[PDB]
């Protein structure tokens, strides 16, 4: 039953974080830990949105 | 209670906002690095 705000934390620190290229090495730590949404990836809607 | 692209994914959709206006290809980065297709294989 839904997820706990640990994964989100994580996963909102990139998309939150900086314009720093150092922040996006954060991203690679969520996903590393979160397989099943490397899937998502794929698509990068987030990329293709700028 | 484990998998995930749910919770997190909903509450930063609204926060991407600024991912938006903080660097194209500074995702892209990142992204090329991990392999569009290879995060493919993730399955079992």
């Amino acid at each position: 039953g839904s997820i706990s705000p640990s994964a989100l934390q994580d996963l909102l620190r990139t998309l939150k974080s900086p314009s720093s290229p150092q922040q996006q090495q954060q991203v690679l730590n969520i996903l590393k830990s979160n397989p099943q949404l490397m899937a998502a990836f794929i698509k990068q809607r987030t990329a293709k949105y700028v | 209670g484990s998998e995930g692209q749910s919770d997190e994914r909903a509450l930063l959709d609204q926060l991407h906002t600024l991912l938006s206006n903080t660097d194209a290809t500074g995702l892209e980065e990142i992204d090329r690095a991990l392999g569009i297709p290879e995060l493919v294989n993730q399955g079992q």
